[PDB]
This record gives structure tokens, sequence and C-alpha cells, in this order.
């Protein structure tokens, strides 16, 4: 059984650079060897097969090379669109084994986000329920810090994070931050913040409403 | 090539579940087709194959006896017809096709996959409400608004925004499974602040295994 092991698992190219992506075999697979491109949400799409033969419609940037245990994909002058994981597949042995894949990031110039804050609206009100959103928009790097404060309160265990794939057209990040709280504590406070800290903001961005001014 | 999947959704451990896949645009009776599959936030491993004529089949270890691939080359259709279906079966299955050369194993085209989920939880719609700001702003020039998905099983969802004509900064956030065992995710738009009384913005949500559809006004 020939296993693949792509390591490393992440890297990280600036756009119009370098990436180079290694996959390894525990066998010899000769140069039975393919590579696939698997965009977010999207099924993979073959690139190279033959180790280093393209498929058909494949940008001349994508490049492979290596026979029998060692194999490399380089991806020559890196575009935004290339923002995806790519995949290693063998088939000496039908009908073959795929490799752990190694997800490319692109290296895009410092982001900050846009924050905005979003009460509960007055239809969950009504449902019994109760939660504030956060939104930090369009940012890179994805590092971010998310910090709640419920009438200057500092919060801490009750939010709830979920942050987008790297965008394929300007390779930033987006991520919500959800405060979990009961409608009942929700109409206890007032004043509802978000204060986020990014490596593009010289001092930390709040955002924030008074419960009784919406 | 088109190879479209059908047939995924919640299914109960124990269940069974008939996938299939429609293909479309080649000469579908001369290749062999597979099943492959990706676990959430997993990678790829193939889980079938079938011979061109239907004669030769091969199954991944931990799926033989419980999964039958078949196909229909007068409609041009492979199935899998999955049994005795445990969580660890719970994954996206794409068809995929072998090249048809010297051989060699090469999944050239899939599918867009259908995901199959094996659990016991059962089937709820969402609840859709609109995310607006507390109050008017007087000094950004772009605005945020967006829709609150909430407490929905299984997945997937789909969002879109004024029925697909708004897709520019738009971000459909992945669900999130709480410790209730329900999904909540959250769609947002940013759009010119100038916009938020001429322009009218609205999320359609679908989710197709509870056959609930919400178009939600935002603002």
């Amino acid at each position: 059984e020939i296993v693949l092991t792509q390591s490393p698992a992440t890297l990280s190219v600036s756009p119009g650079e370098r990436a180079t992506l290694s996959c390894r075999a525990s066998r010899s697979v000769r140069r039975e060897l393919a590579w696939y491109q698997q965009k977010p949400g999207q099924a993979p799409e073959l690139l190279i097969y033959g180790a280093s033969t393209r498929e058909t419609g494949i940008p001349a940037r994508f490049s492979g090379s290596g026979s029998g245990t060692d194999f490399t994909l380089t991806i020559n002058s890196l575009e935004a669109e290339d923002a995806a994981t790519y995949y290693c597949q063998q088939y000496r042995d039908p009908p073959g084994t795929f490799g752990g894949g190694t997800k490319v990031e692109i290296k895009r110039t410092v982001a900050a986000p846009s924050v905005f804050i979003f009460p509960p609206s007055d239809e969950q009100l009504k449902s019994g329920t109760a939660e504030v959103v956060c939104l930090l928009n369009n940012f890179y790097p994805r590092e971010a810090k998310v910090q709640w404060k419920v009438d200057n309160a500092l919060q801490s265990g009750n939010s709830q994070e979920s942050v987008t794939e790297q965008d394929s057209k300007d390779s930033t990040y987006s991520l919500s931050s959800t405060l979990e709280l009961s409608k009942a504590d929700y109409e206890k406070h007032k004043v509802y913040a978000c204060e986020v800290t990014h490596q593009g903001l010289s001092s930390p961005v709040t955002k924030s409403f008074n419960r009784g001014e919406c | 090539v088109q190879l479209v999947e059908s047939g995924g959704g919640l299914v109960q451990p124990g269940g069974s579940l008939r996938l299939s896949c429609a293909a479309s645009g080649f000469t579908f009776s001369y290749y062999d087709i597979q099943w492959v599959r990706q676990a959430p936030g997993k990678g790829l491993e193939w889980v079938s194959s079938i011979s061109p004529s239907g004669q030769s089949t091969y199954y991944r270890r931990e799926v033989k006896g419980r999964f039958t691939i078949s196909r229909d080359n007068s409609k041009n259709t492979l199935y899998l017809q999955m049994n005795s279906l445990r969580a660890e079966d719970t994954a996206v299955y794409y068809c995929a096709r072998r090249t048809g050369r010297e051989g060699g194993w090469i999944f050239d085209y899939w599918g867009q996959g259908t995901l199959v989920t094996v659990s016991s939880a059962s089937t709820k719609g969402p609840s859709v409400f609109p995310l607006a700001p507390c109050s008017r702003s007087t000094s950004e020039s772009t605005a945020a608004l967006g829709c609150l998905v909430k407490d929905y099983f299984p997945e997937p969802v789909t969002v879109s925004w004024n029925s697909g004509a708004l897709t520019s900064g738009v971000h459909t956030f992945p669900a999130v499974l709480k410790s209730s065992g329900l999904y909540s995710l959250s769609s947002v738009v940013t759009v010119p602040s100038s916009s938020l009384g001429t322009q009218t913005y609205t999320c359609n949500v679908d989710h197709k295994p509870s056959n609930t559809k919400v178009d939600k006004r935002v603002e």
C-alpha cells in the first residue's frame, strides 16, 4: 500500500513569487503521479499527470518534476486565483492513493479589517433569542484578535468565530464573531462593543452600539 | 464534460442511501467511472470503480459488502447504493472519470459532489434574521448588511443575494455546529452606503433537506 506524504501541509507565498510543493511516496511509483488543484467549495482539477506532463488548459506557471519516491509541483509567478489545496495522487497500483494536501496561501500586502457591529434584529428578539455579531471584513494576514465588552466588562468564553477561505481575487479573509447570550441577558445591558486587534491597525478598532438607540 | 451528482442528504446510521451521477458531453459507455469521497475538512479517498461495460467493479476495504456501484449506459448514469451507513461514511461524494488512453488511474474530470450526512439528528429548517447596523452612521462610505441563518440541520444551505444579481462583496461564512447539535451561519455583503435607500437587499436562503426557501429583506 503506497502512502503519499505532502509536507509542509501549508505554504504562504507572495503574489508573483514561487511556490514549491513536495510529495513523497512510501515506495517508488516511477513517474505514475498526478497533481490536482482544489479551490474551496469546488472539486479537484487535474493539473499534471505522468509527474511532469501538464494537462491541456493548464497555465505554464504550473510545473511538475521528480521520479520514483520524490516529487515537486512548482507554481511560478503565483496568482491570487491559485489559492487552493493541492493534492498528489499516484497510480502505480490501481486505483491509486492521494496525499493529504498542501494548502497554498497567497501572502499579499497587509490589509486592515473594516469592522461592523450588528445588534440582534427586532424579528430575532421576537423569536426569543439574541446574539450580537461583529464582522471583520477583507483583511490579511488571517490572524486577528476580537474582544467583546458588555457595558465595558471584558467577556470571555461566550463568543464563536467563523473565518472565510482566502478570497480568490483579493486574497483577504473575513471573520464573524458572534457573542452568545440569552434574550434576557441582552435586555439587561446597554452598550455592546467589539474591539479588534490586527497587524494592519496601529491601535485597536472598537465598534459599538447602545441597545436603546437601536 | 458534466458529471452531476445527486441523492445526497441526511441518513440515520444503519440506513441506506443511493447516489446518482449523470454524465453528458462525452461517450460515457467507454470510460471507467469512480466514486471518490472527502470527509469534512479532510483529503480525498477513492471509494469505488466501474468498468465501461459494468463487468469489473472495485471497492475500498471499509465499504465492501455495504456499498454497490452500478451503471446505465443508455441514461449515461452511475450509481452508489450505500447500505449499513456509519458516521465515518459522512463525506462529499464525487463522481469522477478515469482516463481513457496506457491506462493509468487518472481522475480527469470531477463533478461538484454531493454531501451525505450519516447522523441520527432530525432534519430542521433554519430561521433567517436580518443583520443591519443599530443606527445611520453619517461618516463612513461603505455599509455592511447580512443575514443570520440560525439553528438548522443538516448541512448544506446556500445563500445568494438579490437572486444572484449581487455576488460582489458577499461573504457567506462556514457554518458552526453548536453544542445543541444544530448549525448556524452568517452571510454578509458590503455595498456603497449611498445605495442603502435606493437598492433593495434580499438574502435568499435555501435549505434543500427541509425544503425551506426564505427571501429576507434586509434594512
